[PDB]
């Protein structure tokens, strides 16, 4: 009867087809111990979907963008409750002066704008210069040095630099205004 | 047809594995279609999808799944495979949920391979930019009681597997991410009856394995300025706490709402809210600053700053949900665990390992609310058995059975607030090694730490600091004070000299108060107390040649202490080789720093071009020497103290000042220092000095103002305490009485001022048995000035200092003593030999390390460069500070007052204010010179005659050396070269044109000066002082304590140089310990009638002084005056009745009366000292062969192969002898008395008249108290004399001959007796010794302890080996010291036979046993070269 012959040679065929299906897939869950192999940081190795992995690369760019960013304002009306006294309240009064002063008030439509990434004063004031070449170029760096040694430098800052730093960014400002009017 | 059949079986296969094993794939492609559209993932930004899922099982309960991905924008939860049970066949309990019984596990599900991804956190950013209306960011990134207590009822226990999981944060953006991982994960979810809540929920489990770690981010575009971590185990990266096994039990109470009227309360009625992790064996719990700026960066992105000032949060009112208040973290440690600190200095890597013991907890409570003062955190751990030690040559670091720490964390409102941080520390019974590399590389640790990122005002937190550090139940530190800072590594048996300070309780507080940004100044305050019981203990090596001589001593010593032992310590019980020398109840230490802080300017981000930056900066510093100096206040306070004071004590200073703070604050193994080429000495040398990796600023000075003050010391001078007779008290040792001992350092850019200040100090010397007395010695007082000179001129910056002149004054008071004789003679003797012995200690001197050997240069003896500059070469040998600085010794003793006193006789010498003078650039000669100035010294003698009720005391001799003025001029030392005086003038003419406070190189001048003279800054530009140092014309005292008022003048004497217009001594109360519970009657009256009759005063009564009051010392010393001797005018008599180079006047005159009842009196002096031989100790015989050994260094004719050296000439002497006037008297019945005048003679060699007169006392009968008894002469006389030498009557005359010849002969009869018998009693005490030593078989007593491994430090090292019969004295030394049978000699013994006297047998018995010993000391004898002429 070759029915019968038939019917074992299947028998046999589809047993070492299953188990040999379920040996490699238990080899390479064996293999796949989370606890032995090491990850990777990458989401295109945990996400298929190109989509998805787009979606979050860019919500992590705007997350490193959003950090850049943020910037503390030193100088606040309650912030000014605490400290006031202290020591280095002035250094604190001049990082934010700058920003004040240029920032707030060329925040018009033909102004400059300080760069989101590599927010540099020294390299917004000279693009600020490369417009408008009326401003020397000395009046730039001092503005820019009295600031950075307000904000990092260990040379005494006090109320003499303050008001130094403030006549300079009037000067700009005056400078700046005759010639956008 | 086999088609057909063959067809069909193809499908079945296809069709069948399709079904059991790829059905899942279409299931789970349906299914993931479903679930998003119907919840709306995909529209809310939710990646799902399933890889696998089964359909046939769920009338079984069971949804197998595989490939299960779930992302939200911050985690990726991924899912190898699993299933779900839902064993619906376990009945439910209730209708409703019970809380309060237990539940089935109807829902159990198992996780195998379990990935979490964290790698953003949206909402804090969309908050961040909402509260800053950050537009585009907000735009770009594209973003019910019942059914809960029915599924909480439905479910049951919620029992979660995990076979293996894993946990990742960090993202593209982060340089290394945080990798957790775990192995079966069993967990039990459960919700149970709460208090004042909804329910309880708790999910407690186990995992058989966990590791945490930092992996290198491969997206990451690594730089330059990225560090790599320390230390990798393969690819999974940096460890951090690794463990074997973990218990988590998990609580939070699911709020409810609150009922009553009031607000949700801050401390009643919490919700439960906790954390507990159970560790099990093989924790290793690894850390640093690396991991710790990783662990910042991923948490300031994880966690961004919104730099928002915060307010406090509003309590849900009633009708309104409750929020949780706080969540508390319980962390314990059931094993012994590890804990280790890893950081890199240089290119290598060290460590601080430690270890806790098990059930070692951390507690920490963390407020999840603001209130009005903001949000805090608690933190409790606690370490059992906590053992530390560190990554040096020396390992151990500490020890103690318990350490605690309670921090407190507050944070205000407003972000940019001023923080608080309250440290407390305990510890119970802690040991610890301190070495100052432990500073050096604890201050490597901190800076590595904070890190090099540049301050950021827009960053700047103010925060202070209360550190609290407390030590109860005993405190121990040892100090490693081997000599030139050697160390043994060795692990047991380690030969280090040791010193501990133990004590019960130790306290040290320090606050940080750096709540200024970039202040220019710095300062912080540090205070230290050990508060009782305190003492300190001194350990030597075994085979030191120091540790069996203070064995010995010790040991023999007869000292009764005021101070009980202290119990206090952990490994310096051990007494018989920890010796216990100080005790005191209080030492307290507080400092003062100032310091700017150390800014690295390189680190400033300045986007300003370089060229016009400089211009608006100010200039920088060229030298160390151009910065402001940092300042240092130190302030140490030794409230009593109980001292067995010996020469250990200053050797032991000596050792702290050279290895904590001198040249020798490094550490060197003794195993490593083998370098011979100067070449790569200097590299090696060149490498740890990295001077120009460093800024300027660095090697800023700093000023350090040292105070420190010693109260109310009672010191044992410790000596080899003599035999006991029985009928006598025992003879202790002497005692010294020091009411406060003051020194003050004031050190600044170019010199240092040391200045020490004693007050009145006692000296009880006991009674001894032969009865005379107890003895006093009294000192006025005591002030030591020190003013080192300094320059930085061709100084390397790591040294940054040399020194080109030290001058030193000392300041001797009034010296007043009554000491008995022979006894006290005898305790001044051996005081002087042991306090010699252990402060030179000759065996135990170490060579210095090859590169601890610094130069005038601040660079090495051999291979300096700017030797090698001169002869035009890279490297020469420079010259040491030592023997190019100008050093100037002023001593000046105002007075001396000693009286020997016997039963008959007392015997008083004094001197007047002696000024003694040291000046190795003395006049125009750069050479060592020494200036005597003895305006006079006196020694008078009275024989006490006791005929009368009444004592009766005549001056039988008298002695007057006047006018002494000695300038003695002493060759170069040998092995210098001959330009060395023209080397030393240009090297202090170089290191002074800046200052010019040597005078004498710039005076114009024929005749040059010294600090001898008042030509140097002392304490000031004019040296008030020296000025009239030498001047002893005047005879005037200089220890006159006094203030001087100018700031510009220099101070008096005992007045502050710290303070202002204050004295050095302070008399003020302190501690102290108070006291536990002729032969003829004819002839010496014959002699009393003409010899000058005296009055002696002796001391009332010498009592044991008690501190008491302040001034009490004083007034002790003021009672027990020296002793005088008043002249009688109405008993006056015949005493007075008379008719290389060197330079000065010898004396001015040489008074000398002489009668033979005073050398009778002496007669008694010397048979008073051979009486007491035989009570002294034999150990102080061993200990003065020993002396010999080594003075001559151990130059036996075995050790004569390494002596090859291989004044001799110019000898001049100019000297002024005195004028002699020599007067005899005898008188027996009938008075002859015979003068003898010498006039001045003068050696270039000449003399000068000399008269040598007979007198005689007959009456005016024959050819004012004896107004009839003129004087008739008998005259001789010469009348010059000149050596060149250059390289009847009759029957009168009899008496006096008679006489005076035989009292000679009986003295020099004496004199010899008692020669031979010092001689017997050596001979005999030394074979007695020998012969108990030899028969003894205790163990400690033995030729050679250990395996001497420090001894190849030492130098002379070659020659105490081989130094036979000094091996052997050094095991009589551990004989006296550790044999049972020592106290054997405190006997008063005299010759065990009296065959002993005859000398040939006693010499014999001696030799024989050297003889007998030879064989026991050779087996150790170490033989330099050979010598067999000596084995025939
Ligand atoms: C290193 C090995 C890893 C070991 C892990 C140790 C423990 C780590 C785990 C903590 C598990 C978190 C418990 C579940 C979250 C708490 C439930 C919750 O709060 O949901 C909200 C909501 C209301 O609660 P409130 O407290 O009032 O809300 C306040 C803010 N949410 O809760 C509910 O209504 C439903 C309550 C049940 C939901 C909880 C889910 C039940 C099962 C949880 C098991 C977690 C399995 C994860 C373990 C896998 C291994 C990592
Ligand atoms: C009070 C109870 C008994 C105490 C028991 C321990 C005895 C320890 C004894 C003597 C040493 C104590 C002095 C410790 C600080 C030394 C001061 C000092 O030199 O600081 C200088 C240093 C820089 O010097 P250098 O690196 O050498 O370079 C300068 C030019 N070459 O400047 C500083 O940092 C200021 C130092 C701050 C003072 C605070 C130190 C507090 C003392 C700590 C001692 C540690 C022992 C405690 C362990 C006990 C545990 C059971
Ligand atoms: C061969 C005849 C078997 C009958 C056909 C059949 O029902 O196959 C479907 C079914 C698989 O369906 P899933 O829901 O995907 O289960 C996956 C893991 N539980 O296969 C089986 O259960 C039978 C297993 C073969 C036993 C031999
Ligand atoms: C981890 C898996 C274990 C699930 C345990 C969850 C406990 C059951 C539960 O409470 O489900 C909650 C949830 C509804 O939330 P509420 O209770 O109404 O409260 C939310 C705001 N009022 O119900 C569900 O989604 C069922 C939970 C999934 C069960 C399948 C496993
Ligand atoms: C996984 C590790 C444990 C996770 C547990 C789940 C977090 C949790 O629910 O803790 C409760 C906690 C407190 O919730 P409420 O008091 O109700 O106030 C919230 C008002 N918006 O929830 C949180 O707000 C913090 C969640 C982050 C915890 C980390
Ligand atoms: C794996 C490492 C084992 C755990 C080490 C102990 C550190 C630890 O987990 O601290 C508890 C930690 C800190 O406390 P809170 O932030 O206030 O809790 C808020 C919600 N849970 O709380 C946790 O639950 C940790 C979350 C699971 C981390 C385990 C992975
Ligand atoms: C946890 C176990 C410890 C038990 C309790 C100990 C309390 C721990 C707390 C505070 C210790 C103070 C160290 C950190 C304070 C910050 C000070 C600082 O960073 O300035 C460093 C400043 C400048 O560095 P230098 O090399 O000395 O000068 C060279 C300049 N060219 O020097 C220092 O202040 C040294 C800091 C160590 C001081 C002593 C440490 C504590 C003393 C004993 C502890 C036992
Ligand atoms: C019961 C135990 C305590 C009893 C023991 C009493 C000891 C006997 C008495 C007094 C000790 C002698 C006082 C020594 C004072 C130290 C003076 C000193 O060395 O200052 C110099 C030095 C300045 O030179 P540099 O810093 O290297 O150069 C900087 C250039 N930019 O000053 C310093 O460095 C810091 C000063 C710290 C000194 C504090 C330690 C004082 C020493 C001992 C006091 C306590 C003794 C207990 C330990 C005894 C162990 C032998
Ligand atoms: C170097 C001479 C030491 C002995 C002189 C000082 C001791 C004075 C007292 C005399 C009695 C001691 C007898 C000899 C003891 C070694």
């Amino acid at each position: 009867d070759g029915t019968s012959v038939i019917y074992v040679c299947a028998v046999i065929i589809l047993i070492l087809i299953w188990v040999a299906i379920i040996g490699q897939r238990q080899i390479w869950r064996h293999r796949h111990n989370v606890a032995r192999v090491r990850p990777q940081v990458s989401l295109s190795s945990r996400i298929s979907s190109k989509k998805a992995v787009l979606l979050r690369e860019t919500q992590l760019d705007t997350v490193m963008r959003l950090r850049c960013e943020n910037q503390a304002r030193l100088t606040d009306c309650i912030s000014l409750q605490f400290h006031g006294e202290k020591p280095y309240v002035h250094r604190m009064i001049a990082v934010d002066e700058v920003t004040l002063e240029i920032d707030g008030q060329l925040n018009r439509i033909e102004g400059a704008v300080q760069r989101q990434a590599g927010e540099s004063t020294y390299s917004y004031l000279k693009r600020i210069r490369e417009k408008v070449p009326s401003i020397p170029l000395n009046l730039v760096h001092r503005i820019a040095f009295l600031q950075e040694s307000a904000r990092f430098r260990p040379e005494k800052f006090d109320v003499e630099q303050v008001m130094e730093l403030r006549s300079l960014l009037n000067q700009f400002l005056r400078i700046l205004s005759a010639e956008y009017d | 047809s086999f088609w057909v059949t063959a067809s069909v079986v193809t499908l079945f296969l296809a069709w069948s594995t399709f079904v059991v094993l790829f059905f899942s794939r279409v299931s789970a492609l349906f299914f993931t279609f479903v679930i998003d559209k119907y919840l709306r993932l995909s529209k809310n930004g939710i990646h799902f999808k399933i890889g696998g899922i089964s359909i046939s099982g769920l009338h079984a309960g069971k949804i197998m799944f595989r490939n299960v991905i779930y992302d939200n924008g911050d985690m990726t939860i991924k899912v190898n495979d699993g299933h779900l049970l839902f064993k619906y066949w376990k009945s439910v309990e209730h209708r409703h949920l019970n809380l309060s019984t237990k539940r089935a596990s109807r829902l159990h599900l198992v996780l195998n391979g379990l990935h979490v991804n964290i790698y953003n956190n949206l909402t804090k950013y969309t908050e961040i930019a909402r509260i800053r209306r950050f537009d585009w960011f907000f735009e770009n990134t594209n973003m019910p009681s019942s059914v809960w207590e029915n599924m909480w009822n439905l479910l049951g226990i919620v029992h979660i597997e995990v076979s293996a999981g894993c946990i990742l944060v960090g993202n593209k953006f982060l340089p290394y991410a945080l990798w957790t991982r775990f192995e079966n994960l069993n967990s039990k979810t459960s919700v149970t009856e709460s208090a004042n809540d909804r329910a309880l929920l708790t999910f407690e489990g186990e995992t058989e394995n966990v590791a945490v770690s930092l992996i290198k981010n491969e997206q990451f575009d690594f730089t330059a300025k990225d560090k790599d971590p320390p230390r990798t185990m393969g690819n999974d990266g940096c460890p951090l706490l690794q463990s074997a096994s973990l218990e988590f039990v998990y609580k939070q109470d699911l709020l409810g709402y609150v009922t009553d009227d009031e607000p949700q309360s801050i401390t009643l009625k919490l919700p439960l809210w906790s954390s507990e992790w159970r560790f099990g064996n093989n924790t290793v719990l690894s850390y640093g600053p690396w991991a710790e700026q990783q662990r910042f960066l991923i948490y300031s992105f994880f966690y961004p700053p919104d730099f928002q000032n915060s307010t406090a949060t509003a309590m849900p009112t009633r009708g309104k949900k409750r929020i949780h208040v706080k969540h508390d973290v319980k962390i314990i440690l059931t094993k012994e665990t590890c804990m280790d600190i890893w950081f890199m200095r240089g290119e290598q890597l060290e460590s601080i390992r430690t270890r806790c013991g098990p059930l070692s907890s951390l507690d920490m409570s963390i407020l999840w609310i603001t209130t009005e003062k903001g949000f805090y955190w608690n933190m409790k751990a606690e370490f059992l058995n906590f053992e530390a030690t560190t990554s040096l040559i020396f390992t151990k670091l500490f020890s103690c059975k318990k350490f605690n720490v309670d921090g407190s964390f507050v944070y205000p409102l407003t972000w940019n607030g001023e923080q608080t941080w309250t440290i407390d520390y305990a510890f119970t019974k802690a040991n610890a090694w301190f070495v100052w590399d432990h500073k050096r590389l604890f201050t490597d640790l901190i800076n590595d730490w904070i890190g090099d990122d540049p301050s950021d005002i827009s960053k700047f937190v103010p925060f202070r600091v209360h550190n609290r550090m407390k030590v109860v139940d005993g405190f121990e530190v040892i100090m490693l004070l081997n000599e030139s800072n050697w160390v043994d590594t060795a692990d047991m048996n380690a030969e280090n000299v040791e010193v501990a300070i133990v004590g019960e309780k130790l306290s040290f507080e320090c606050e940080l108060p750096f709540v200024d940004f970039l202040p220019q100044t710095q300062m912080v305050k540090y205070e230290m107390r050990g508060e009782k019981s305190v003492a300190m203990r001194a350990k030597f090596p075994p085979d030191s040649a120091t540790a069996p001589i203070r064995a010995a001593l010790s040991r023999l010593a007869r000292c009764n202490s005021y101070a009980p032992p202290s119990k206090h310590g952990t490994h310096s019980l051990d007494t018989d080789v920890w010796f216990e020398l100080w005790r005191t109840e209080l030492v307290k230490m507080d400092f003062d720093h100032h310091y700017r802080p150390l800014i690295v300017k390189s680190n400033i981000p300045s986007d300003i071009p370089f060229s016009i930056l400089s211009d608006y900066l100010p200039p920088p510093a060229n030298h160390p020497w151009d910065l402001e100096p940092d300042y240092l206040g130190v302030d140490i306070l030794i409230e009593g103290s109980d001292v067995k004071f010996t020469g250990l004590l200053v050797k032991l200073l000596f050792e702290l000042k050279n290895n904590y703070f001198g040249w020798y604050d490094s550490m060197t193994s003794v195993d490593d220092e083998k370098i011979d080429d100067p070449i790569k000495l200097k590299a090696s040398f060149d490498k740890t000095n990295a001077n120009g990796m460093k800024p300027v600023e660095y090697f800023r000075t700093m000023n350090v103002d040292v105070t420190v003050r010693v109260c109310n010391v009672r010191a044992e001078m410790l000596l080899y305490s003599p035999a006991i007779d029985e009928g006598a008290e025992p003879e202790k040792v002497p005692v010294v009485f020091v009411e406060e001992v003051a020194v003050e350092v004031k050190k600044t850019k170019t010199q240092a001022l040391i200045q020490v200040g004693v007050s009145p100090a006692c000296a009880y010397l006991d009674k001894s048995s032969q009865g005379s007395g107890p003895g006093c010695i009294t000192l006025s007082g005591f002030q030591f000035r020190g003013h080192a000179m300094y320059s930085a001129k061709e100084v390397a910056w790591n040294m940054g200092l040399v020194e080109y002149g030290w001058i030193m004054e000392i300041l001797v008071g009034d010296i007043a003593g009554t000491l008995d004789f022979p006894a006290h003679a005898h305790v001044l003797h051996q005081i002087m030999e042991s306090l010699l012995m252990f402060v030179i200690s000759p065996d135990d001197a170490t060579k210095v390390p090859d590169r601890m050997q610094f130069c005038q240069h601040g660079q090495l003896i051999k291979a300096c460069s700017i030797a090698g500059k001169k002869t035009n070469e890279i490297l020469g040998p420079c010259k040491t500070e030592e023997q190019m600085k100008y050093r100037q010794i002023r001593i000046s003793v105002d007075s001396v007052n000693l009286t020997f006193v016997e039963e008959k006789t007392i015997l008083q010498i004094s001197a007047d204010p002696v000024r003694v003078t040291i000046c190795n650039a003395h006049e125009s000669r750069f050479t060592e010179h020494v200036c005597i100035r003895v305006p006079g010294i006196s020694i008078r003698q009275a024989v006490r005659i006791k005929e009368k009720p009444e004592n009766i005391w005549i001056e039988g001799a008298n002695a007057a050396i006047e006018g002494v003025s000695l300038d003695i001029e002493l060759p170069t030392p040998k092995s210098a070269s001959p330009t060395i005086g023209k080397e030393r003038l240009e090297f202090v003419r170089m290191h002074d044109a800046d200052t010019k406070r040597l005078h004498f190189l710039w005076a114009d001048h024929s005749v040059w000066g010294c600090a001898c003279f008042g030509n140097t800054c002392f304490f000031g530009d004019v040296d008030e002082i020296g000025s009239t140092f030498m001047e002893t014309l005047t005879k005037k005292k200089f220890f006159v304590p006094g203030i001087e008022r100018n700031p510009e003048k220099q101070p008096q004497v005992m007045q502050s140089v710290i303070l202002k217009n204050k004295p050095i001594l302070s008399n003020q109360p302190h501690m102290f310990y108070k006291k536990p519970k002729l032969q003829s009657m004819e002839m010496s009256s014959s002699y009393a009638t003409f010899v000058d009759n005296v009055r002696v005063e002796l001391p009332s009564a010498i009592t044991v002084p008690q501190f008491g009051e302040p001034g009490a010392i004083l007034e002790w010393c003021q009672a027990h005056q020296a002793t005088r001797i008043i002249n009688d005018v109405n008993t006056s008599g015949v005493n007075e009745v008379r008719f290389l180079a060197i330079n000065g006047v010898a004396a001015t005159s040489l008074d000398l009366f002489v009668t033979p009842i005073g050398i009778e009196a002496f007669e008694r002096l010397v048979t008073a000292a051979s009486h007491s031989v035989p009570a002294i100790n034999p150990c102080i015989l061993v200990h003065m062969c020993y002396r010999d050994c080594v003075l001559k260094k151990h130059r036996q004719p075995l050790t004569e192969s390494l002596f090859a050296d291989e004044p001799i000439s110019e000898v001049d002497i100019t000297v002024d002898l005195p004028r002699v006037s020599i007067g005899l008297f005898q008188c027996g019945v009938t008075a002859n008395m015979g003068l003898l005048l010498i006039d001045r003679a003068f050696i270039q060699l000449n003399g000068s008249a000399i008269t040598v007169q007979l007198l005689q006392l007959t009456n005016r009968d024959a050819p004012r108290m004896n107004n009839l008894e003129p004087r008739v002469m008998m005259d001789f006389n010469v009348s010059d004399t000149l050596i060149i030498l250059e390289r009847p009557i009759y029957e009168a005359l009899a008496p006096v001959m008679v006489s005076w010849l035989s009292v000679v002969e009986n003295f020099l009869r004496t004199v010899d007796k008692f020669i031979h018998t010092v001689e017997c009693w050596k001979s005999v005490a030394m074979a007695k010794v020998l012969k108990l030593a030899l028969d003894s078989t205790d163990e400690k007593v033995v030729v050679k302890v250990g395996k001497n491994r420090m001894g190849r430090t030492r130098v002379l090292s070659a020659h105490q080996a081989s130094c036979p019969s000094c091996i052997l004295l050094k095991t009589l030394f551990r004989w006296f010291a550790y044999a049972g049978n020592a106290p054997g000699a405190i006997n008063h013994r005299l010759d065990i036979r009296p065959e002993f006297e005859i000398e040939e047998t006693r010499k014999t018995a001696l030799m024989a046993l050297l003889s007998h010993w030879q064989s026991d000391v050779g087996k150790e004898l170490k033989l330099v070269s050979y010598e067999d002429a000596h084995r025939f």
